[PDB]
């Protein structure tokens, strides 16, 4: 069992694009691997018999020992034409259901191959029939819909309100809250760095306070590192970081006594930096200026020449009273005062009367309406050193504060370190304190895919709801491995569902869970649909085609459809080849009954619904999940409460039982 | 009724006697315009509910009255108020619900939820009168700190203006104590905290004192006193442990003390003041 | 012929909200008068018999003549019991079905008059059912639903693409943008404006050329403005200002020989500023630095003694080049060098191995590696009056820039005038060179409501299409009052409905349209609902309460229910209502096809389909509105265009006529 | 068919001569990418649709080859491309299509579109010797605006990477003829245009000519000369207007004209010499 296999791969400045092919059976996949030993592993592994490359390929060091190549020209994988061209063999306006849209360095190599393979056969292939990615961060991911209908770090207007983040989100620093949000996008599937997590995490929950608030002392040192290393740092930003290290010997004291290997191996990363510490103290004061431009910002103490040009300008105000004083006195007008002006430099100002009562010595600079300006030569001398000083002083004040970025980033790398390892631990704290805070609990990983939610709850609309939430568990297995949902609105269907997401992103970043016990096996893609039709159709196929044994995959009202029985007719397939071909752990919220045959049609799928107890004027959502399935329309009931006039209400049900009447 | 504090610290009480480990305490404003009670004590009928607050509905029902004596406690509040009762009983049932005047249903779990606006709605000065915003606040505070020393299996969860305040949890039994202990009480008194354990026949006295030696002026604001559950401020304790504070070391300074003592029916002779003073200064050294 | 009216009323600092109500019908309105005559007038218009007021509001003046009065306590003008109370007397859990949900200033007047109504009356009023805001700007109405949903001035995604701007938006300059931008959020419904824009709009055509690269010399003369007034105002700010006043003579010679009076009027509030203009001519160089701070700005010629300052340190390179020439040939050492440093000032360097071979004048300052650095007194000195010269220059020049903002602003008003006039223009223009460019046509208003167009053409979707739109034409009236719409998924439904917003807006701010011809009579408010329970249904409501006979109803998939009829129900109400009662000018999307018996059951309404072309296994959508009704469902076929495997397909045409063996 | 200027221009060209009053023409990169031609010149049937590109089909249809002189240089671009050709007849009819492997209807008004991507799927060089492109349009640019002066009657939109480049307006039959000058030579011309009225017999000469006086650097590129419709390549009439530019003033700079002549033919005949040069010389004086 080893085969006659195809492959082709171009490469732009960027990295690599790379695309496969059988002629025995006909299969076709995509990818980009971005770095040399990830391009080289997979010729390896594909190891086609024979290999498309463009004339002007430049890592040609990949290539030149492998065997069958095929030297080809440019403009075959030119993009435009390459998505033209195979959209049309797919039949498709767009390669939206195959899941690599915007993926087109891969896809001049899959629109070359294909080219090629029009004219390698000259027939048609109808065994080529699809493609598909694989992933490069495969701790496995989660598509762009789940992304934007999920609302972990941004909501349906766009702000940050009831997001994950608004309530995980108590991260005292800003490099807190951005590496929590990253780890949110790309959930760590190593399960040995989770189980790290856990034991940092719960180790943390009696020191949740006494480490709080010296973490909101740093600010955003990352940050900070930057304008270091550009060169365009600030006095105030190197301010805060030295708040930053004085808050060093404190931490490394506290998280001693804590019992996790893993808080001891970042408690090391932390680091110390007396020495940092120290030049800071010494060289500025407290909190100077904004930047650096007029100076104020070295302090004395420092450098005994700074303060030698600020002693000049020190001899400032003395040296002009004595002058006044004398003046007034020895001329006799008492009108007479020394001031200063930006434009003329210093002056002898008498007013108007006794302005020409005054002495030869004083030279005109400046004759006013009300008075008459002087200059004399005593204070156009002193002018001088003033002004001069002050300049030499401001310039040695320039010299010494560039100089420290060429004595602080020798230890560049080792300070980005304690940066980041700050920054986590921000995040591991604040984690710590949210199952502190909101009672999460600690889960376990077993063999092959399954969850159990003991008493589970949806951990953002639980915190923003007027009542606690009705807590409910789940069972899914290989065994039961499709749950048909239907039930009324506001039945919380799709809560129900979207909170089954949440249970997994926050377990698999080693944190604790809204549920009083979680157990989970393997789960690698999360894929979803969000209601609204070329766009509702387009993206369901993508989930199909993409979505394995281990998924998770997650459905509410497909089929808005047309008519009666494309919807449902669209439906019952979908489900019945999750269950009998793909056989994935799925959730499928429905409002088309007839579906709820379908436990009986299949094996491995049982009814479930949320039920609802309908009276009188009023109705009550139980909000629990319960077995079985729906009763009827609840839609009528719902319409008053979006504010209905009866004129159409009774409409509405004058026409239902029109309806209802033949069934 | 006449504070917010009052009214909290009642229907706190009621559900306490209700058997609970768990309560919700919500306020927005003082306790002016919001106040949120919910508990899991046992629940309330669906008959039980309206005639409870609505007054010549009781005269033809057959003294159902008798379960519920906050019953009493919500007939008060009810008459000039936007009052919200709602329950559904541990007795298989759904939810049940009153307003303002409709009864129906709702959903809830085992146990019992109280919405509230306002209490007065149309006495003019009542209103007027009750006083400031973050005072009214600092008090509820206080009601549930005094509380919360007197039942440790309790888990009360205390919020202002929708934001977590305070979050007391219910500790084990045969647990850990210490937890609770400076939640309540702050850091400063836990690291200063001297158990006591003191036994005479009936009488037991438990708790904990903190050190003279290291008593400090944050440290003095502490002075809980409790008799089988019940807190009384009578002057004869004064004594008992101004005696003990005086004795081991003679700067008579304000002392930090949470003091539990378990006796039989004898409301207040003497007997109980000595207990009290050989058991602290034997602790002290 | 007279009334019983009641009403209330509640201020902040910001301005007035006001509510009122009859006990005789049970009539409720809102609204929010900004100013002290509208307040007038509105108490003036609906004359309270009983007038309510609480204790502290501020402007009494208004309500102490005024009959009937009632004095109220504040915690009953609170917005929170407000909305509760009013919340639970219609029933339902927002206010979004009513269309007042963010006017909380007008809800506190009617949430004490419900509390005193409970009061006055505490006997039952259900004929008290709703609440209705009236609208201000009796110029336009359009719901936020419309605005995110049309993406005018945004996307989905929340780029500009894909905009009604994207096109439109080919302005020269960014407060074109803006303007261009601001008219679409405001179209204007005084009819002697819109002709005169069309009158403008069009005898700038034969000069839409000509003028435009006029405009992009301008750039943003208003946010300029800004920062004068603000007096933060930086060089390159003002010069491109220059740049702008440069263009004035050239504007005034283009649009003199135009035909509009309109255009002739817009000519004089440009203006020309020749003074304005000659000042900052004589005052700056062409393009000084960012900033003031480090001079460089103000050219010499303009003032004697900026000129002074800087012949003081002009005596600068050519007194240190004989200095270095001279002692160059008389020590007879080339490699010496009369340099500048920050930290010492000047020196002269000479290399190594010469620097022992120089003369005795020399003094040492500085010592280093490879050379020794030295100093004389005819340098030193030297030194002071460059310096300080440079300083007191720099000094002048920050002072002369400062002044000018007082010799500007008392022509400030004069000027925002001018830069209002140029934004407009270039809006003007812009749309002259739209219509020019796509070829749209200038329309007439009519009478009572109705939309015709010939063969209009959906402005957007047109453009973004690698094809001519099939333009379709409209004709809807007061007879013809409703359309339902049925047919095939991109058939065009959503797309034929948009396209009829775009062409009254467009027509409502004086442009011409896409279409052939197109005649419109009055249309105030235009609602939309767009496609996705709890979310679909309550805006619904809202666009049933407040549209009007005269307005624009825009319906897609409503009705995506929970069960077979309760979509269906819901439906027929809503049309039927539109149809019966409210006599609206309605477009309804549907895919509930018993609706189409609707021609039959109501006056008024008539059946419309988009049509499509199915040929064996492939299909066609014409893109063309014909009269009648849908064929069938159009999703199986759809279906494959995402990427269906045929393993479902054909489980669902295997299904399908399962099903569709019933019916 | 060797650049992309020359399949524009016959194409262009193909139009005009059923009749065409409005021609949309559209190019993405130098032509190499996209070109895409819409006319309102008369249409294609679906019959004749097939065959002019398919070649054995023409065998047993009946000489209907013979609409469509277009079909003799689409037949050449198509065996070797990527080609789409869309029409709807102005006789009864739906619009129809063909694709690079399928007819069928789509939709379209009165006229006719064509569709393409670049050419050559196997050969090499070919490809290699389609230009630099940017002058590819520059060349373009020029082929629409040579046909533009020969066609006042028909309104040409170019557009280059989907964005509008170029706008002539067709002018009304017996119009303001200065408003398509201007856009087409620019303003500079326009402002010193000269018109032109010369008549002797058959022979008849309309047109402008920029005033030598006032003729700059700018102006002197504009020289094209057009014989009912028609522009050659002969250089006789080269001299009958440098013999004018240089007869009014010595000076013999480069000129700027743009002139239509309508006889009965002299192809190359002296005849038509010195009526041009008469023609002009009294126009600039
Ligand atoms: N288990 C629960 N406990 C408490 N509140 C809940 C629960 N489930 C849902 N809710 C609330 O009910 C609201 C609506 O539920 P949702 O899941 O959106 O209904 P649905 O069945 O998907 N139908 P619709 O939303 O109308 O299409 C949400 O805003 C939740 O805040
Ligand atoms: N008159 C037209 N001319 C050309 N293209 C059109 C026309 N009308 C619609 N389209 C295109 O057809 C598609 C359908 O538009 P739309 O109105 O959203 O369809 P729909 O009937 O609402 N069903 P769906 O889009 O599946 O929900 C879009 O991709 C448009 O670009």
């Amino acid at each position: 069992r080893q085969d006659n296999l195809l492959a082709a791969i171009w490469q732009d400045s960027k990295g690599f694009g790379y695309a496969t092919l059988d002629i025995s059976s006909g299969r076709f996949r995509l990818s980009e691997p971005a770095d040399r030993e990830t391009m080289a592993a997979e010729l390896q592994r594909t190891n086609p018999a024979e290999l498309l490359y463009a004339e002007d390929f430049a890592e040609m060091s990949l290539i030149e020992g492998r065997r069958g190549l095929r030297r080809r020209p440019l403009w075959e994988f030119e993009i435009d034409t390459a998505r033209q061209q195979l959209n049309l063999q797919f039949g498709t306006r767009d390669l939206v259901g195959f899941g690599v849209e915007n993926a087109p360095r891969g896809l001049s190599a899959a629109g070359a191959l294909l080219q090629y393979a029009k004219c390698t056969q000259r027939t048609t292939l109808p065994h080529i029939r699809s493609i598909t990615m694989e992933r490069e961060q495969d701790s496995i991911i989660m598509d762009a819909a789940t992304r934007r209908n999920l609302e972990i770090t941004q909501n349906l207007a766009g702000g940050a309100e009831n997001t994950l983040a608004s309530v995980l989100d108590s991260t005292v620093t800003p490099m807190g809250s951005r590496m929590l949000k990253r780890w949110l996008h790309m959930p760590v599937r190593d399960t040995r760095v989770l189980l790290e997590r856990q034991q940092t995490i719960g180790a943390l929950q009696d020191f949740t306070a006494g480490l709080q608030p010296v973490l909101r002392q740093v600010g955003d040192l990352e940050r900070i590192l930057a304008r270091l290393a550009l060169r365009t740092a600030r006095p105030r930003d190197l301010a805060r970081m030295r708040h930053a290290f004085q808050q060093l010997p404190e931490l490394r004291a506290q998280l001693e006594t804590v019992d996790s290997a893993p808080v001891q191996a970042l408690r090391e990363k932390m680091g110390e930096f007396a020495e940092l510490r120290d030049l800071l103290e010494r060289a500025i004061i407290d909190t100077p200026p904004v930047l650096v431009r007029d100076g104020g910002v070295i302090a004395s103490g420092y450098n005994e020449e700074l303060d030698e040009w600020r002693a000049l300008a020190d001899g400032a105000t003395d040296y002009l009273e004595r002058l006044e004083v004398r003046e007034r006195e020895r001329t006799g007008l008492d009108t007479l005062k020394v001031g200063f002006n930006a434009v003329h430099g210093y002056y002898i100002q008498i007013s108007r009367g006794q302005s020409h009562l005054a002495p030869i010595n004083y030279m005109r600079r400046q004759t006013l309406k009300n008075a008459e300006r002087y200059i004399i030569p005593e204070l156009k001398e002193y002018e001088d050193k003033v002004l001069t000083s002050k300049g030499k002083a401001l310039a040695l004040e320039k010299q010494l504060y560039e100089e420290l970025f060429d004595l602080l980033l020798p230890h560049l790398e080792a300070l980005q370190q304690s940066a980041s390892a700050l920054a986590e631990l921000d995040v591991l704290v604040n984690l710590a304190e949210r199952a502190y805070t909101l009672n999460y609990t600690s889960p376990t990983f077993i063999d092959k895919p399954g969850i159990r939610i003991t008493e589970g709850r949806h951990p953002v609309v639980e915190q923003v709801l007027n009542e606690p939430f009705i807590a409910n568990p789940l069972n899914l297995s290989p065994q039961r491995r499709m749950l048909i949902i239907t039930g009324p609105n506001m039945g919380g269907k799709s809560t129900y569902m979207r909170q089954t997401a949440l249970i997994a992103l926050m377990a698999y970043i080693g944190s604790y869970v809204p549920a009083q016990k979680v157990e989970i096996g393997p789960i690698d893609r999360i894929f979803t649909r969000v209601g609204a039709f070329m766009v509702e159709m387009t993206e369901t196929a993508n989930i199909l085609h993409n979505a394995t044994e281990y998924s998770l995959v997650l459905m509410d009202e497909i089929g808005r459809g047309t008519s009666t029985y494309d919807g449902l007719s669209l439906a019952w397939a979908v489900a019945e080849n999750l269950a009998n071909k793909i056989k994935a752990l799925t959730l499928f919220a429905t409002h088309y009954f007839e579906l709820t045959q379908l436990p009986e049609k299949m094996e491995g799928v049982a009814n479930v619904h949320l039920d609802a107890l309908e009276h009188g004027d009023t109705i009550a959502f139980m909000h629990s999940v319960q077995d079985g399935a729906a009763s009827k329309s609840y839609g009528l009931a719902v319409a008053a409460l979006a504010g209905v006039p009866k004129e159409v209400i009774k409409r509405a049900r004058q026409k239902l039982r029109e309806l209802e009447s033949i069934s | 009724v006449e504070r917010p504090a009052s009214v909290v610290k009642e229907l706190v009480e009621n559900s306490l006697d209700a058997g609970a480990t768990r309560i919700d305490i919500d306020i927005e404003r003082g306790g002016a315009k919001l106040i949120r009670i919910r508990d899991n004590g046992s629940g309330i009928k669906k008959d039980e509910l309206a005639l409870a607050l609505a007054i010549a509905s009781l005269d033809d029902l057959e003294a159902i009255i008798s379960l519920g004596f906050r019953g009493e406690a919500l007939a008060s509040i009810s008459s000039v108020s936007r009052l919200t009762l709602t329950s559904r009983t541990a007795e298989q049932q759904e939810a049940w619900q009153a307003y303002a005047v409709t009864v129906k249903p709702a959903a809830h779990p085992v146990g019992t939820t109280l919405e509230v606006l306002d209490l007065f709605y149309n006495t003019p000065a009542r209103r007027k009168f009750l006083r400031t915003e973050k005072t009214e606040f600092n008090h509820i505070d206080e009601i549930i700190r005094r509380i919360a020393l007197a039942r440790f299996d309790v888990t009360i969860n205390l919020s202002h203006n929708g934001k977590i305040v305070r979050q007391y949890r219910a500790v084990p039994e045969g647990g850990q104590k210490e937890r609770r202990l400076g939640a309540i009480l702050g850091t400063a008194f836990l690291e200063q905290a001297l158990a006591i354990e003191w036994q005479h026949g009936d009488l037991t006295l438990r708790g904990w004192v903190a050190d003279p030696n290291h008593t400090t002026p944050a440290l003095a604001e502490i002075q809980y006193f409790y008799v089988n559950g019940r807190m009384m401020r009578d002057r004869l304790i004064n004594h008992a442990i101004r005696q003990a504070y005086e004795d081991k070391l003679g700067a008579d300074q304000q002392p930090a003390f949470v003091l539990y003592l378990e006796i039989d029916p004898h409301q207040v002779s003497r007997l109980v003041h000595d207990f009290i003073y050989q058991g602290v200064l034997s602790v002290l050294q």
